[PDB]
């Protein structure tokens, strides 16, 4: 940079000419092809933990040798080569992780799909489908004396249990609030 | 002093009116009486370590209330200010730094073996519980509730329902929503047995969902074992029928009754038994220890012979688990509460956040400073919190 | 005789 520092316009062009292009392309190629082995290796959850751990290190690695005006572009392609390649596999197997819940799994899952574009919409409807199951359950087969009391004593718990998770495991998001409301506007 | 350290009721009976008339006179006597209240309760309650010790503790807490209510309602006309002193003193004689666990032991002994006597004695119990500051009482109780429900040891159903009915009033449906499910099952289980008896003794209990804290097959059994799925063919669907072989038991005609050593006797009474384990050999070794215990002539690796020398009828780790089993839910609820509170206000002080979360979640758990200290670690791990770097006291919305 | 059986309905 220093040699063309006093070159009034185009301050950083030579840096792009001699360094930026090969360091971008070859490193991206290697980092993308390395993930294929780990994809072949282990489970989807294990793979997600792997990719998160690898994503954590590259930020610290990056700051050691670059200008401040290049923090954003590298991680963009680094993300794409990691997630957009297997977006199909990630959208698949969303079941059995929302049909039950070990909150670590989709807790890891949320950020990756929030980063990549168009990933989120599927999970919204996926959660909405599972919401109804409770409410279509434990509310039917209820015909007895003082039956109005039990109905209201069962509607509220669906809101109560499901608000905590959507406000704890996954940071609060108005989109997720919209799913719960629509599901609750069709159980009573 | 010397008029409240003892009591000739005429003296402070005269005293009360004069200080009620003049301003600012009353506050001193409130704290003065409060100081003397503790002395009893810090006395005659200590130096009490013996057998049946939970009974004596509750048989000593109540008398402090009993004696001191009469005087504050007779010598001195009833005054809510004086009521406040007694309560505060009583909210610090049984919550100092075991008793919350002792209360469950108290309830355990009474119900287990007159009904009016039982009700009268249980009436006094509800008073003490209101002063306890409760997670252990909410969780620890179901454990010996289960052992009374099953393996026999079940008392008059009326008393079981009365305990629930009285406890539900104090804290509503929220506190005791679950336990209403357990007792209803046994009435249904008996009715459930009656209908499927016609499909033909084998009697069977069902358990509701997984809310209960409760947690090779014999060659002659399959005919009835797989016949039970005809009950699914009848009225059930998609439920995983769970033959939980660990805890269950049964009176069977071997020619005791817990399935561990009945599974042993399935080959004993009749390598080959090692294959029949269908489990790790350490558990079977425990079951052979059960044999070695009393009156059972093994050739002993697992080499066995018979004993011709033949009743006719055949733990700290628990609370160690319970100490942190509740604590996990405490950490989860602390994370929840943190998210809700700092995402709602967005401009509050973080020490004021500590106080506000203390106020909001006081009923759920007893607040602790260190847990609040360690809240931000996981949030900053994913950088979930938009942690206000200008002032950590002030906030910014996470999105 | 009488096997004492208990089984929980799970994932109805």
């Amino acid at each position: 940079v220093h040699v063309e520092q006093y070159k009034k316009k185009f301050p950083l062009k030579f840096y792009q000419e001699i360094f930026e292009s090969p360091f971008l392309t070859e490193t991206g190629e290697y980092y993308k092809q390395e993930a294929s082995n780990l994809l072949q290796e282990s489970n989807c959850s294990q793979y997600m933990e792997k990719v998160l751990g690898r994503l954590k290190d590259e930020e610290i690695r990056c700051r050691k040798y670059l200008h401040p005006s290049s923090y954003t572009k590298v991680i963009h392609e680094c993300q794409q080569r990691m997630v957009a390649d297997h977006l199909q596999f990630l959208h698949a197997e969303c079941h059995n992780i929302i049909r039950q819940e070990k909150k670590n799994d989709m807790a890891n899952m949320y950020v990756l799909l929030r980063a990549v574009s168009t990933g989120l919409p599927h999970m919204i409807q996926e959660l909405q489908n599972h919401i109804h199951d409770e409410g279509l359950r434990a509310t039917s087969n209820l015909t007895q004396e003082n039956m109005p009391t039990l109905f209201v004593e069962s509607v509220l718990e669906v809101h109560g249990k499901f608000v905590q998770l959507i406000n704890t495991v996954l940071n609060g998001d108005q989109h997720f609030m919209s799913a719960l409301d629509k599901a609750l506007t069709s159980v009573v | 002093h010397n008029i409240i350290r003892q009591e000739k009721k005429n003296d402070m009976a005269n005293m009360y009116v004069l200080l009620r008339a003049v301003s600012t006179g009353l506050p001193h006597m409130i704290q003065e009486l409060q100081n003397h209240i503790h002395d009893e309760g810090l006395r005659a309650t200590s130096n009490l370590t013996q057998e049946n010790m939970p009974t004596l503790f509750v048989e000593s807490v109540l008398e402090v209330h009993g004696k001191f209510v009469q005087l504050i309602n007779t010598v001195l006309n009833g005054d809510q200010h004086f009521m406040s002193a007694l309560d505060k003193a009583l909210t610090s004689v049984v919550n100092y730094r075991k008793a919350p666990e002792l209360l469950a032991k108290y309830c355990d002994n009474l119900l287990k073996k007159t009904e009016n006597e039982v009700e009268d004695r249980l009436t006094s119990f509800i008073t003490v519980f209101k002063y306890i500051d409760k997670d252990v009482f909410q969780k620890f109780y179901a454990r010996m509730l289960a052992k009374r429900l099953i393996h026999g040891l079940s008392m008059s159903m009326d008393s079981e329902e009365a305990m629930i009915n009285k406890l539900k009033q104090a804290c509503g449906y929220e506190f005791t929503s679950k336990l209403h499910r357990m007792y209803t099952d046994m009435s249904v289980s008996a009715d459930l047995n009656n209908k499927f008896n016609n499909f033909i003794s084998f009697q069977i209990y069902v358990l509701q969902a997984g809310a209960w804290p409760l947690t090779a097959i014999p060659q002659e059994l399959e005919k009835s074992v797989q016949m039970f799925e005809l009950f699914y063919s009848q009225h059930f669907s998609g439920r995983k029928l769970t033959w939980l072989h660990y805890l269950c038991t049964g009176e069977v005609k071997m020619n005791m009754v817990t399935t561990y050593q009945m599974a042993v006797l399935l080959a004993f009474n009749n390598k080959e038994l090692q294959d029949s384990t269908q489990m790790n050999e350490k558990e079977l070794t425990k079951t052979i220890k059960s044999l070695l215990d009393v009156k059972m002539n093994h050739d002993s690796e697992s080499s066995f012979s018979l004993n011709m020398n033949f009743r006719t009828k055949f733990t700290p780790q628990e609370m160690e688990q319970t100490r942190s089993a509740v604590d996990e839910d405490r950490k989860m609820y602390l994370q929840a509460a943190i998210v809700r509170i700092m995402k709602a206000r967005k401009v509050l002080r973080h020490n004021a956040l500590i106080q506000e979360v203390i106020s909001q979640s006081r009923a759920r758990f007893n607040p602790s400073i260190s847990m609040i200290k360690k809240c931000i670690e996981v949030l900053i791990d994913k950088q979930y919190i938009e942690r206000s770097q200008a002032s950590a006291d002030e906030y910014s919305y996470v999105a | 005789k009488k096997w004492n059986a208990v089984a929980l309905w799970a994932w109805d």
